[PDB]
């Protein structure tokens, strides 16, 4: 079984979005009124699950084949897992959903009158490899309307889950793309008070890692809490 | 001072959570291995039991869109991390409430006791992150039981809650379903009865 | 029949791009060696076709209707032609031609893997009303490979061509995206030497003509050469 | 000095010109209306006339992908502005070249003279404007014919260009084509026999 | 036999020296007219020799034994060889030549009458070691007048030729020294565009590296494509 | 964007490639172990042939201080990495023009077929890079063979080359150097019949 | 993108903005013509009707300084833009609270239905606009009546609010002043049964 012999750097809470951000309206009626207590790491907190034997499929992380072809602009989203130390994370779980080429979620809620493509799913799993990288082969998402203000609309964006060492370094984030002129209007971005914050959850374009006549690349780094082993405890 | 690389930022799991993480729950065709709610094979040693609630907003409105994740010792106090469809018991899982089933189900056995890193032990509990849309950063909380109240009272982390009107908050409350045993745990994010939630 | 009532302001051919310019290989081959022959403008180079009887379809204009519906960003890219002195150009032809989401063209000769969509042609035209106002609804067009460079990509563009009142103010041109980080290492982009002329290319994302919960729109304004009256000739 | 606005800079028509502008040609369903290469009906006054051509790259290659726009006056000297495809006919017209067809094809009358803005008579003319991939701005050019000989000598426009060598590369030499009175015109954007382009 | 494995990233043209650089004389008349033709790589184009095997002499890289003791300033010309990912490059041949240290190179058509040198030869090989390091012991090249303008002079220089992986990487260049006054002259090092890639090309004093009351000390890093595995083909 | 380090940027081998690269044919004492010009010992499988050529600028004059290297596969369509004098077969191999010899040769073995990445099987060839003073960055070609029409008509390489007329540069003819298989390649750098040259 | 002239800012009316739009409240002198309380003669179609409210603030205080403006269709779903005293109903009015009066009244006829962008029908409604001191930018919220629960039921605007429990809000309660038709519309601005306000 788990044990305890690491300590994750505190989270500085400032540098993440608050709970309450006003012009995210759900935000308001799902945000705590009371502090949080902090608690010291033990056991509880300094393990998780190891996703190393579950059982992946072939396709898991190529959306282009997980579900003919999708319409879109085909790309490569590929980056590295590393702590606050820098150290890689292997073998860790990351997962991501998206929607279509036009906005379009497959799923029951949502109405938006862009269609659904026959040929795409949207949801993939990658486990990162010895040096921590991982990579998804999909379409590029296209931006979607929701209800908040009048006129809001997401900036294109893949969602992602990171699974780390342990529950501590849990997180779950949204990747943006360079250049997107919406970026700078979306109240979900704006949560985040720090715009050099902003600037970690934009994706570059690759073109190193891009497949000529093929698919363009994005790489995506994300940085987990540092890890260090206990001291004069 | 020294300043490590920041953590990537947090955002909401939006409203489509679901699609990526309760594939089934989503009413979506589901891959060979999914992670979910049933933590414990019927052959699992330890004291099976089945967790339910529902989850609450600020103005006391359920919350139909929630992902919840969950992480316990198996009934020795041990943390089992080897994540395999094969074991007869796992320390982790995934559940959720939906526009179908406001209601989350976890199917385990009863945690048994850990200590803290001082070597006292803590009270019989489930460790739980809450995720939606409208939560910028996911909310952790504690699920402790309410038949363990000798514990429950030398817990050093409910000990922390300076209030212990607040500490009730993290109780689950016993109950029979189907002739089987259950705890019902209720979480309310906002206002009246707010639950406890913790930093580490 | 027209009569030569009109001078047009001279071009600047070092605002527009020269004929050579090598980095677009197909430019050395289809380049004149000799110099261009300057003569001075008659009826010949000021009259050109009016285009107002010509007998428009309902939905020539409607890319997501005139070809179910196409998959990809519904948008909407309106504007103004002007000429030089700021004069609105009113019922002139605008014609367009792009690719679809995934930057494949419906042409014999487009053999790029991306997939074609059933409901999508790419082909619009309008004409400008009396203010010099044109607009037009469809998907957000996909980079494409192409055969230059081991590793070129056309940003995400759409074709134009311009009337104008005569043959020396028609014009073929091409609208990029605002942000499309594709932009600056375009061959053909590149093609032009001042980066301010490369700027009148971009549409802006323009929030205020969008139709919220269903479609984005972008702002691209055209400048056609200016047009004065004879003088002392 | 005094600047406008600057006109919106050129771009190549690039290699899918004709599923914007030749529908036909790129063998793609046509609308109602379409612009093309027949600018005189049947019973058109004047006299009636086939053009055709090839257009030549750098190389001594047929460049099969260009894309040409023609304006001349009627038989009587005039300039028919109002395009309509009632009309029997129209001073403006497209046609191209392709991987089918190497040779582009027009259907019209031979032209009236026209005056020059000094007054004085200018050749019969048709005016082309060429477009294709690897042309950054399109190219402009005159169409003399060789039947014409006197007229040609005085032309105001023709007597611009310095050598004569390269003035014989404006006129189109008649031939005859299914016992119709034709006239052939190629165009070689360059090297040996380069054809004059024109500014203005 | 060697296997098709890698991929290397697509050259930058715009950074390494255009064919015709009227200036530099002798590329007039040897420069292509016709724009290069693209392909993708194949076996035959990333795999290359290995000389792991081939047998080198003790003095191969010791051009102060290789050919008394030859006039002129004694130094180590040692660096790294790392590809554009900053991965050492292993087992990969190096090769240099040079004049002497009047100028003079050990050549029939070398008619410059600054005297041969009768310890002087000018040629070095070498192979790098396991972290992509190699040196060589020479004489610092003097500067050499050559017939392009009428006063024509080429900075000191060394000629540098690497093999790398494969033949997509091998590369021929030239090494200046650091301070020479004479490279912003000179229209080879100008046959480079980019002033941030000259800089590239200009050995740096390396005191560390030098031997006290021996020799001096130059360092010359070298990069080269860099290469990734191939994925999603 | 992500940008990497820049790659070290390209210079002209220079007028004396020679005594750096070309060591006897410089006319300078030889090392113990010299790459050279023959990449197959008599006993090595294949067909044994003889490679020669000129090098051609621009004004038609010969390029007398070129310096070229090959990379072919074996008999077998294997490619040797290994360099290794006792090899009977090397993949690789140098040569050169000089005043002296203003032709090149090259003694080896006809290759094999290879596949390309999408699995397409290539025609016969031998890749070839070219350097000397006045050529900034190395040129890139491939040496076909004129007896293998049939390889050269399906070859996906060959086939890139947009004009027909420009593949032919690339085809070297055979013939026969004292009773002995041959094959002649000339290269011409610009102008007249210029050689494909790639990019990869 | 493109930024178009930024709108005037909001300022709150303040405490005595009686005087600059309800005189008659204000205790001031009246000029000949007024916008007042009374959208509706005694001789308009449709079922005449009093409206009357109060306004709470989030302390559950009674705001005694609110200044309202409505806009409703007339009896047949008709907007009446062109406001005359001599008219039979004005589509527009205005009322306010006072210290002198805790409560607002307005005399009209109940409003037809009008149909959404889209042409659903929208059930029948009054649309207000409420001003005062402490209130930055004023609140727009919609009023339907109580009797008209069909219509409710699918209004597609009533359907956009997420929660039904805040429907009710905007439902007016029918009652009877001086024994006639009136229905009761009270504004919570802040807390416990807080009123919905929309932005369009
Ligand atoms: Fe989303
Ligand atoms: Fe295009
Ligand atoms: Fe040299
Ligand atoms: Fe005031």
């Amino acid at each position: 079984p788990a044990q305890d012999n690491s300590r994750f750097v505190i989270r500085d809470r400032n540098w993440h979005p608050k709970a309450l951000t006003p012009d995210y309206k759900t935000s308001i009626a799902r945000s705590p009124r009371q502090a949080l207590v902090s608690i010291p790491q033990s056991i509880s907190e300094t393990t998780g699950p190891n996703f190393s034997h579950l059982g992946f499929g072939a396709h898991d992380h190529d959306l282009l084949l997980n579900f003919g072809l999708p319409i879109g602009e085909r790309i490569i989203v590929a980056g590295r897992v590393v702590d606050q130390y820098g150290k890689p994370v292997p073998n860790t779980l990351v997962e991501m959903w998206q929607a279509n080429a036009g906005g379009r979620y497959r799923h029951k809620n949502d109405r938006y009158l862009a269609p659904l493509d026959p040929n795409f799913g949207g949801v993939g799993r990658c486990l990162t490899d010895s040096d921590g990288y991982y990579s998804f082969r999909t379409i590029k998402p296209g931006p979607h309307p929701w209800r908040n203000g009048p006129n809001d609309w997401r900036p294109a964006h893949i969602h992602f889950g990171i699974s780390g060492p342990s529950i501590a370094t849990k997180l779950i984030t949204q990747l943006y793309f360079e250049g997107d002129p919406l970026i700078p209007m979306c109240p979900i971005v704006k949560s985040i008070a720090n715009p050099e914050a902003v600037q970690q959850l934009i994706a570059k374009l690759d073109m190193n890692n891009a497949n000529p006549m093929d698919c363009l690349a994005y790489r995506f780094d994300i940085v987990l809490r540092g890890q260090r082993k206990t001291h004069f405890e | 001072p020294i300043e490590l690389l920041p953590e990537t930022p947090s955002q909401t799991a939006g409203p489509y959570v679901h699609i990526g993480l309760a594939l089934e729950a989503a009413g979506n065709p589901t891959r060979d291995q999914e992670i979910w709610n049933r933590l414990a094979k019927p052959d699992a040693p330890g004291e099976h039991i089945l967790l339910l609630g529902q989850v609450y907003d600020g103005n006391g409105h359920l919350v139909r869109d929630s992902f919840l994740e969950v992480w316990q010792a198996d009934a020795n106090g041990e943390y089992q991390d080897a994540y395999n469809l094969e074991n007869a018991f796992n320390s982790f899982g995934r559940t959720a409430t939906t526009f179908d089933a406001g209601e989350w189900t976890l199917h385990t056995v009863k945690p048994g006791v850990v200590n803290n890193a001082a070597g006292v032990p803590m009270a019989p509990h489930i460790n739980i992150s809450l995720f939606a849309r409208g939560i910028n950063i996911h909310l952790h909380t504690r699920l402790y039981f309410d038949d363990e109240a000798q514990a429950n009272a030398k817990c050093p982390v409910l000990n922390l809650i300076e209030q212990p009107q607040r500490r009730e908050t993290l109780i689950a409350k016993r109950c029979e379903v189907d002739g089987k045993t259950a705890y019902r745990f209720d979480i309310r994010i906002q206002g009246e009865g707010e639950t406890v939630f913790f930093d580490f």
